C-alpha cells in the first residue's frame, strides 16, 4: 500500500528537523507486540 | 520611511486586494513575488510597502482582518492573493450583523489580541516607522467597530506617528444599510478624537464618476476600487520616488490642518478622459488643473460652491515646469478669490514628481478641506435624531450593553463639529 | 533538626616550603579579609552518625595537629555553615565562632510577611471535614440531603423521559447547553483544534426585564421553568452573567470555598385538594 | 457557512423534496449521492459544504431531518428516488397524526416525539463549525405543524439560545381553506411563534395560485408548482453564503435590518422573473423591470396589499449578471413613486444584496431560463388585516365555544384560548400604534 | 502480561465461547491449536502469551477454567467445534445444579466442588512469570453463579491475596425478569461481593437488548449477538497489554483511578460505535463522534441513566487510528457541556488510553468494520438507583417471608437476610452522602 511513499522518502533523504515528516508511526504494518 | 496598511471587512479587503495589485503593478513585481522590473528607480525604494524574504520574495505590509473568512477565501483565490502572508489572515467564527456594538463589543475584544499581536510585529520590523493607513467603511459592522477599536489601541500604542483612513460614507440618495445613522455617528466620534486625517468617500459620487466622465458600459466595483487604489497610491507617491520638491504625509498634514477638529478632506484625481474624446484634449498642466477643480471630478456629495476652501494641496507627477504650477496656482486663487478664506494668505501647497504612473505622462491628485463637509454632518445627525427620538432599532445595541449616554455624547460632539465649521465660515477680520 | 556532615580546614603549607618559596611567614598577620596566596582548601566527610559535638573535636583535633590552620568551617545538611578562627594568629587555644551563614538568611527575611499572611489561610482549609469513609464530622451537617430535587438539581434542568424509541424502560438523552465561558486565571489562551466557543450560544434572558417586555406567555414553564420537588427552578434567574457569557461576581464562604450559585425561587406550599 | 433544514409534517417535508431535489442539481451530487467521475475539472470544489458533509469515501449526505408523526409521506420518501441519499436516522416517523389538533401535537404526542428530534438535531449541530442559523418550515393549519413545530422552537430557543431562528411558514388562505380549524391552530401557534422567532415568512396558497395562472400558463396547477417556487426563494436567500458576490448577506444581517421592534417581526415575500418560455422570447429583462415587478402587489406570495400600510424596512437580494449603479437608479425611481410610503421615523429603509450565480434551471420545471433575478423581503403595516381576519373567525366559532371540548379533551385548559386571543389583539394595537407619524405627535 | 479468565455457570460459559472465538481468530490459532505462521517478518511474535501457552510441539491451549454445575452447556463445548483447543481437565462439571438457590451453591453442592476449582487455578498460576489479575464472568440472578462465584471469590482472594479481581457481571434488570428469585440471590451476593472484589462492571440485558435494536438493526436478538458485544468490550480493555500503543495502560491502573472508597467500586459500561454497515457507510466516524457517543446514555450496557446522578471517575480507552490532539479536543468538549456533572470533589476526572490495533471484525458478525473505536468504564452516583429497586423488591418479599423455608432448609440462617440488607442499606448511605456538595458541609 505504502510503497511509492517509501521509495521517496528513501530517494530524498531529508535531514531530521522538527516538522518535516509527521505520523510515520501510523503506517506500520504489524503493531503486534515482539 | 515604511507605511503599514490595515483592511477590515469587505470592502476594505476589497479595495487592498485592488490597491496591492495596482502597487505591485507599478514595481513591477509578479504575482510569485519576484522582482522582474526594468529601472533601478523601482528597486531602491521597495521597501516601502513590502519586507524582502529569501531569494528574491516580497511581501506585504498589510493585517486583513474580518469576522468571517468569506472575502478573504476570495482575495485568496484572486489572481494575485498567493503574495499575502497566510499569518496575516486574522478571522473569527460569526459575522458583525452591521451592529456597531457587536461589532466593537464580543466579537472585538475576542479578536483584537491577535489583531495587536500581528501589527506590532509589522509595525517593529520597519526600521523607521511612518504613518498607519487604514481603509474601512464607517456604515458597516466590523468596519466600523474593528476600525475604531484598533485605531484606538494604535494610537495608545504609538501616538507619535500619523493615522491616516480611507472611509466610505452613506449615499445622500440611497441607502445600503437600515441602520446608517447609528453606526456613521458613533464612528465619526471615534475618529474625531482619535484620528489625525480622514478622506470620505460617496459610492454615489464614484458612479457619476464613472457614468458621465468615463462614460463605462458596464462598470463593476473593480472599476470604482481602481481608482480609489490610484488616488490612495498617488498621495505617498513623493514619499518614494525623487523629485523637484519632495513632499511627506506629515507635510500635508501640517498644511492642512487649521486646527485640530478640522481634519476631514476632499479627494479628487484628475487625469480621468473619457471613452472616446482622447483626441479632443492635449495633456497639460492647465488641463489637469482645470479637471482638478471641477467638482464632477470630486469623490464626494458637498459642493465647493456652499463652502469656503480654508487649504488645498496638489501632488503633480511627471516632467514639468515649476512655474506652470505656480502660476496655475495664484491664476487660479486670485480669479475665484471669493472661495478662498481671507484671513489664510496662501490656501494651496504645490508638489512635483518626476515620475508618473505608466502609460500617463503625467497626473496629479488633489486633497481639499472645505466647509461645505459641514451639511453631510447635519444630515446624518438629523436622521440619528429621527432614529433616537423613536427607539425606531435601539434595543439591539442597548441589548448588546451599550449606555444610552454614548449617543448623546456623540451627537453633541458632531453637532459642536458643525458649529465649528459655520463659525469657521463666517469669520472676518473686523 | 541540623545534622551536621562535613567539615573544611584552610591550611598554609610546612615552614620549610614558605622559606623555599621566599615568602616570609612573619608577616601572616593582616587587618583584612583577604587570605595568603598559598593557603588551600580541603575538604574531609564525616561518618554516617554524627553530631555536632564530633565536630567540634574533628576541628580542634585538626588545629593542634598541623601547623598552618588559619580557619575552619563546619557544614550542615541544611546548606549552612558556622566559621571557626583563632582570635590571635601565632597562638592556639583561641580558637572561636565569629558567626553563623546561610543561603536563604535575606531570602527568609524578605519574604516573610506574605508567609506567615498566606499561611494562616492554608491552615484552616487543610483540615478535614470527612471521616475514613466520607461520613461526616458530627458537625455542619447540609441541611438537605443530596439526592433531593433541589439539591440534585439547584443548577442544571431535570431529566425527560419518554417511551418513544425504547421497547422498555425508557432512558433520557444529552442537551446542548453550555456553561459560562470562563477561562483559568492567568493561563494563556491555549489550543488544540477548532473549538466551539462559549462566546456564542449565550442565553436569550440576558438583559429581557430591561430591554423587552420579559415573559408574556405561560410557555416558560414548556422549557424554562420546572416543578423539582417541592421548589420551583428557572433557568432565567440564575447566576449574573456580562454581554460575554462570563460570570460577574464570585462569592465565598466564611471558610474560603466557591459558591455554585442557584436557579431555585420560591418554596411551592402543595396541599392535596381536601373538602 | 454551515445551515441546518429542518422540515415538520406534510408540506414542510414535501417542500423539502423540492429543496433538496434543487440544491442536488445546483451543485452536482448525484441522487446516490456520488460527484460523477467522467468530469476532469482537475479543481476539488467545497461550496456544497454549507448544505452537504462529506464521509471520506466521497459520498455527500445531507444536513436535514424530516420529522411526521404519520409515516406515509416520511415512508414515501424512504422509497422515493433520493432513497440513498438519506441517513436513516434523519427520516424520522410516528404512528399517527396530530388531527388537526394543535393541543394533540403540543401536549400529548409531540412531547414525546421531540427528544428524538432534539437529539438528531444536536447529532447535526456536533458535526459544524461555523453554524450561522436554523431554517424551519411548517404550516401553521395542521396540528403536528403548529403544536410540535412551537414545542420544538421553544426548545431549540432555550438549548441554543442566542443563534438565528428563521421559519418559512404557510399560513391560512383568506377564502381557499382545508379544514374547520384553522383558525384556532393558527392563533395558538402564532401566540408561540411571537416569543420563540427571529423572522417568520408568511406563505398563502391562493397567492401563489394567482400567481401560477397570471404570470404562467398553467391552467391547473399543483403542489409541486408552489413547491418549486419556494425552492427557488430559499435558494436565492442562501445563495449569499454560497457563491461569490459585490454585496454578500450574512443570515444574521435580515434580523438587524427587518425588525424594529422585537415583537414586529413578519415579512412579506415575493420573486420577480416568473414567467413562462413563450413571454420570455416576447420580452427583453433587464434590472429595471424586474426591479419594477418585485413592487406590484400581482408579484407578491402572501394574500396582503401593501397599500394599505407604510414600509418599515425592505430587503432586496439580486443575484445573477446586475451592476451595482443599475441597482441603485432602479431603488431611487421605486423611492420616486406615489403608492409608496415609509413611516418617518424609517428615513434609510433599504438593504441591498448583490450576487453573481445566475438562478439554476430544473429539467421539469415551469419557470423560464433567465440570467438574473431580484428577490424581496419587507416589513410593512398592512400585515395588520391578516391578524384581524383570523381574529373575526376565531371570535365567531368561539363564542359558541363550537370545537373546544376536542382542545380540552386533549390536555388544553380553556383559559388559553382567552391568553392568545387577547396577545394577538395586543398585536394589533402594536400595528397601529407603530404606525403613527411622529409630526403629528409633536 | 498474563491474565486468567474464569467462567462461572451458564452465562459466563456462553460469553466465555464468544471471548475464545475472538481471541483465536485475532490471534490466529486455529480451532486444533496451532499457528500457519505465513509472514516473512524474520522474528518471532509474543502477542498470544497473555491468554495461550505452548507446550512445545507448537500446539496453544488458554489460560481459562470453565466452571458449572450443570453438565448440559459443558458437554455442549465439549461436543463443539473448539474440542481440541480446550484441556479436558480445564471443563469441570457436576451432576445437578444450585435450583437457583445461593444457599444450595454457597452451602451444599460448590463446597464439594470448589476444590478442584483452586486446584486448577492453581496449576495454572504455576505457569506463568507475570500474572497481573484475574477476569471473572458470572450471573448474580441464578444460584451456582451467586453462591459458588462468591465462594470461589473468598477463596481466591485468602490464597492469592494482593492480586486484582476485576468483575464483568449480569446484574438482574429492573423489569424483564426470568426468576421470582432473584432479589434474595442478588443481595446476598452483593453482600459478599462488596468486600472481595476491586471493580465490578455491571451489564443489563434489557439494554443490550435497546441497544441492538436501536444501534444494530436486528428485530429478534438472541444471547449470541450480546456474548459478542461482551467479548468485543473486553478485548478493548485486554488490548492495551497485548499490542504496541502510545499510551499503555496496565490492568492495576483501573482500581486505582476509578475507586475513590474502597465501598464505591461499581462502574457503569459503554461502547462508542456499535453500528450497522448501512449507517456505517452513511456517516464519518471521528474521534470527536465516538467521543460524544460513549456519553450517551442509550450507549450503556447496564439500564441506568447518569444523568440522575453526578461523575466521579471517567476512564477513556482508545484503540484504533488516534492522534493524541484529537482526544484533548474532545475530553475538553465533554468538559464545556452543562448537562455532564462531576462531584466538585473530583476536578480532575479523566483518566486516558491510547491503543494502535483496531477492533477485529468477525465472519458472521453485525458490527460493521471501522478504523477506530473507543470504550468507556466510570463510576457515577446514578448507580444508587439500581441497588435501591432491588432492596425495595426484596423488602416486598421479606416483608411476608415469601420464600425463607428453601433457604433456611439448603443451610442459611434467617439472621443472614437482615444483615445483608443492612449492610445494603449503609452502601445506599454512602451513595447519598458522597454525592453531597462541600460548599453546604462548610
Ligand atoms: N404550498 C403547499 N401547501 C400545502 C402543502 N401540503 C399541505 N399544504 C397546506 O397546509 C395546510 C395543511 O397542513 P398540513 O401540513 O397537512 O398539516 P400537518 O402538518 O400534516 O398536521 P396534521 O394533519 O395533524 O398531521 C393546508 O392549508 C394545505 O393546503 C404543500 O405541499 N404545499
Ligand atoms: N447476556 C446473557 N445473559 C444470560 C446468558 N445466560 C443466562 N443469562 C441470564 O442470566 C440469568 C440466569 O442466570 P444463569 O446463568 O442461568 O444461572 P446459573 O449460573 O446457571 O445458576 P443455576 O440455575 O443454579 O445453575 C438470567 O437473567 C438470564 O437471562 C447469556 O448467555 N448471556
Ligand atoms: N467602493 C466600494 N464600496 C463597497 C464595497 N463593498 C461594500 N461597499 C459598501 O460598504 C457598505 C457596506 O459595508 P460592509 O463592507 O458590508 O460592512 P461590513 O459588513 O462590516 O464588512 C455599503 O455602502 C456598500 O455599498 C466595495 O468593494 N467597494
Ligand atoms: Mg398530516
Ligand atoms: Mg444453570
Ligand atoms: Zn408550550
Amino acid at each position: 500500500a505504502y510503497q511509492q511513499s517509501r521509495a521517496l522518502k528513501k530517494e530524498f533523504s531529508l535531514p531530521m528537523v522538527p516538522g518535516m515528516t509527521c505520523g510515520e508511526e501510523m503506517l506500520r504494518r504489524s503493531y503486534h507486540r515482539t | 520611511r515604511e507605511i503599514v496598511c490595515v483592511q477590515a471587512g469587505q470592502c476594505g479587503n476589497q479595495i487592498g486586494s485592488k490597491f496591492w495589485e495596482v502597487i505591485s503593478d507599478e514595481h513591477g513585481v509578479d504575482p510569485t513575488g519576484t522582482y522582474q522590473g526594468d529601472s533601478d528607480l523601482q528597486l531602491e525604494r521597495i521597501n516601502v510597502y513590502f519586507d524582502e524574504a529569501t531569494g528574491g520574495r516580497y511581501v506585504p505590509r498589510s493585517v486583513l482582518i474580518d469576522l468571517e473568512p468569506g472575502t478573504m477565501d476570495s482575495v485568496r483565490a484572486g489572481p494575485y492573493g498567493q503574495i499575502f502572508r497566510p499569518d496575516n489572515f486574522i478571522f473569527g467564527q460569526s459575522g458583525a450583523g452591521n451592529n456597531w456594538a457587536k461589532g466593537h463589543y464580543t466579537e472585538g475584544a475576542e479578536l483584537i489580541d491577535s489583531v495587536l499581536d500581528v501589527c506590532c510585529k509589522e509595525a517593529e520590523s520597519c526600521d523607521c516607522l511612518q504613518g498607519f493607513q487604514i481603509c474601512h467603511s464607517l456604515g458597516g459592522g466590523t468596519g466600523s467597530g474593528m476600525g475604531t477599536l484598533l485605531i484606538s489601541k494604535l494610537r495608545e500604542q504609538y501616538p507619535d506617528r500619523i493615522m491616516m483612513t480611507f472611509s466610505i460614507i452613506p449615499s445622500p440618495k440611497v441607502s445600503d444599510t437600515v441602520v446608517e445613522p447609528y453606526n456613521t455617528t458613533l464612528s465619526v466620534h471615534q475618529l474625531v478624537e482619535n484620528s489625525d486625517e480622514s478622506m470620505c468617500i460617496d459610492n454615489e459620487a464614484l458612479y457619476d464618476i464613472c457614468f458621465r466622465t468615463l462614460k463605462l458600459t458596464t462598470p463593476t466595483f473593480g472599476d470604482l476600487n481602481h481608482l480609489v487604489s490610484a488616488v490612495v497610491s498617488g498621495v505617498t507617491c513623493c514619499l518614494r520616488f525623487p523629485g523637484q520638491l519632495n513632499s511627506d504625509l506629515r507635510k500635508l498634514a501640517v498644511n492642512l490642518v487649521p486646527f485640530p477638529r478640522l481634519h476631514f478632506f476632499m479627494m479628487g484625481f484628475a487625469p480621468l478622459t473619457s471613452r472616446g474624446s482622447q483626441q479632443y484634449r492635449g495633456l497639460s498642466v492647465p488641463e489637469l488643473t482645470q479637471q482638478m477643480f471641477d467638482a464632477k471630478n470630486m469623490m464626494q456629495a458637498a459642493d465647493p460652491r456652499h463652502g469656503r476652501y480654508l487649504t488645498a494641496s496638489a501632488l503633480f507627477r511627471g516632467r514639468m515646469s515649476t512655474k506652470e504650477v505656480d502660476e496655475q496656482m495664484l491664476n487660479v486663487q486670485n480669479k475665484n478669490s471669493s472661495y478662498f478664506i481671507e484671513w489664510i494668505p496662501n490656501n494651496i501647497k504645490s508638489s512635483v514628481c518626476d515620475i508618473p504612473p505608466k502609460g500617463l505622462k503625467m497626473a496629479v491628485t488633489f486633497i481639499g478641506n472645505n466647509t461645505c463637509i459641514q451639511e453631510m454632518f447635519r444630515r446624518v445627525g438629523e436622521q440619528f435624531t429621527l432614529m433616537f427620538r423613536r427607539k425606531a432599532f435601539l434595543h439591539w445595541y442597548t441589548g448588546e450593553g451599550m449606555d444610552e449616554m454614548e449617543f448623546t455624547e456623540a451627537e453633541s460632539n458632531m453637532n459642536d463639529l458643525v458649529s465649528e465649521y459655520q463659525q469657521y465660515q463666517d469669520a472676518t477680520i473686523e | 533538626l541540623s545534622q551536621p556532615v562535613s567539615y573544611s580546614l584552610l591550611v598554609l603549607p610546612p615552614k620549610k616550603e614558605l622559606r623555599k618559596k621566599g615568602y616570609n611567614m612573619t608577616d601572616i598577620n593582616t587587618t583584612s579579609t583577604r587570605v595568603h596566596p598559598l593557603a588551600r582548601w580541603q575538604t574531609h566527610v564525616l561518618k554516617h552518625g554524627a553530631t555536632y559535638r564530633d565536630a567540634l573535636d574533628a576541628v580542634e583535633e585538626a588545629n593542634t595537629k598541623h601547623w598552618g590552620f588559619l580557619k575552619a568551617r563546619i557544614q550542615f545538611s541544611c546548606g549552612s555553615f558556622e566559621s571557626f578562627v583563632r582570635t590571635n594568629p601565632n597562638d592556639p587555644s583561641t580558637l572561636k565562632g565569629v558567626s553563623t551563614y546561610d543561603p536563604n538568611g535575606v531570602f527568609h527575611k524578605e519574604t516573610l510577611d506574605c508567609t506567615l499572611k498566606n499561611r494562616s489561610t492554608l491552615l484552616p482549609r487543610l483540615r478535614a471535614i470527612v471521616d475514613g469513609r466520607g461520613h461526616h464530622l458530627s458537625g455542619s451537617t447540609p441541611p438537605a440531603r443530596s439526592f433531593h430535587p433541589q439539591v440534585l438539581y439547584k443548577n442544571c434542568p431535570p431529566p425527560v423521559l419518554s417511551q418513544a424509541g425504547y421497547d422498555f424502560t425508557p432512558m433520557s438523552h444529552n442537551a446542548f447547553l453550555l456553561r459560562t465561558n470562563d477561562h483559568p486565571q492567568g493561563v494563556r489562551d491555549v489550543k488544540s483544534d477548532f473549538m466551539k466557543g462559549s462566546c456564542d450560544y449565550r442565553p436569550r434572558a440576558y438583559l429581557r426585564d430591561e430591554v423587552s417586555g420579559g415573559v408574556n406567555s405561560r410557555h416558560c414553564h414548556c422549557a424554562e421553568v420546572y416543578q423539582v420537588g417541592d421548589y420551583t427552578m428557572d433557568l432565567a434567574r440564575g447566576a449574573e452573567i456580562d454581554h460575554r457569557n462570563r460570570t460577574v461576581n464570585f462569592e465565598y464562604t466564611k471558610k474560603g470555598t466557591l459558591k455554585s450559585g442557584s436557579n431555585i425561587v420560591g418554596k411551592r406550599h402543595a396541599r392535596v385538594p381536601r373538602f | 457557512r454551515e445551515a441546518i433544514c429542518i422540515h415538520i409534517g406534510q408540506a414542510g417535508c414535501q417542500v423539502g423534496n423540492a429543496c433538496w431535489e434543487l440544491f442536488c442539481l445546483e451543485h452536482g451530487i448525484q441522487p446516490d449521492g456520488a460527484m460523477p467521475s467522467d468530469k476532469t475539472i482537475g479543481v476539488e470544489d467545497d461550496a456544497f459544504n454549507t448544505f452537504f458533509s462529506e464521509t471520506g469515501a466521497g459520498k455527500h449526505v445531507p444536513r436535514a431531518v424530516f420529522l411526521d408523526l404519520e409515516p406515509t409521506v416520511v415512508d414515501e420518501v424512504r422509497t422515493g428516488t433520493y432513497r440513498q441519499l438519506f441517513h436513516p436516522e434523519q427520516l424520522i416517523s410516528g404512528k399517527e397524526d396530530a388531527a388537526n389538533n394543535y393541543a394533540r401535537g403540543h401536549y400529548t404526542i409531540g412531547k414525546e416525539i421531540v427528544d428524538l428530534c432534539l437529539d438528531r438535531i444536536r447529532k447535526l449541530a456536533d458535526n459544524c463549525t461555523g453554524l450561522q442559523g436554523f431554517l424551519v418550515y411548517h404550516a401553521v393549519g395542521g396540528g403536528t405543524g403548529s403544536g410540535l413545530g412551537a414545542l420544538l422552537l421553544e426548545r431549540l430557543s432555550v438549548d441554543y439560545g442566542k443563534k438565528s431562528k428563521l421559519g418559512y411558514t404557510v399560513y391560512p388562505s383568506p377564502q381557499v381553506s382545508t379544514a374547520v380549524v384553522e383558525p384556532y391552530n393558527s392563533v395558538l401557534s402564532t401566540h408561540s411563534l411571537l416569543e420563540h422567532t427571529d423572522v417568520a415568512a408568511m406563505l398563502d396558497n391562493e397567492a401563489i395560485y394567482d400567481l401560477t395562472r397570471r404570470n404562467l400558463d398553467i391552467e391547473r396547477p399543483t403542489y409541486t408548482n408552489l413547491n418549486r417556487l419556494i425552492g427557488q426563494v430559499v435558494s436565492s436567500l442562501t445563495a449569499s453564503l454560497r457563491f461569490d458576490g459585490a454585496l454578500n448577506v450574512d443570515l444574521t444581517e435580515f434580523q438587524t435590518n427587518l425588525v424594529p421592534y422585537p415583537r414586529i417581526h413578519f415579512v412579506l415575500t415575493s420573486y420577480a422573473p416568473v414567467i413562462s418560455a413563450e413571454k420570455a422570447y416576447h420580452e427583453q429583462l433587464s434590472v429595471s423591470e424586474i426591479s419594477n415587478a418585485v413592487f406590484e402587489p400581482a408579484s407578491m406570495m402572501t394574500k396582503c396589499d401593501p397599500r394599505h400600510g407604510k414600509y418599515m424596512a425592505c430587503c432586496l437580494m439580486y443575484r445573477g449578471d446586475v451592476v451595482p449603479k443599475d441597482v441603485n437608479a432602479a431603488v431611487a425611481t421605486i423611492k420616486t413613486k406615489r403608492t409608496i410610503q415609509f413611516v418617518d421615523w424609517s428615513p434609510t429603509g433599504f438593504k441591498c444584496g448583490i450576487n453573481y450565480q445566475p438562478p439554476t434551471v430544473v429539467p421539469g420545471g415551469d419557470l423560464a431560463k433567465v440570467q438574473r433575478a431580484v428577490c424581496m423581503i419587507a416589513n410593512s403595516t398592512a400585515i395588520a388585516e391578516v391578524f384581524a381576519r383570523i381574529d373575526h373567525k376565531f371570535d365567531l366559532m368561539y363564542s359558541k365555544r363550537a370545537f373546544v371540548h376536542w382542545y380540552v379533551g386533549e390536555g388544553m385548559e380553556e383559559g388559553e384560548f382567552s391568553e392568545a386571543r387577547e396577545d394577538l389583539a395586543a398585536l394589533e394595537k402594536d400595528y397601529e400604534e407603530v404606525g403613527a407619524e411622529s409630526a403629528d405627535m409633536d
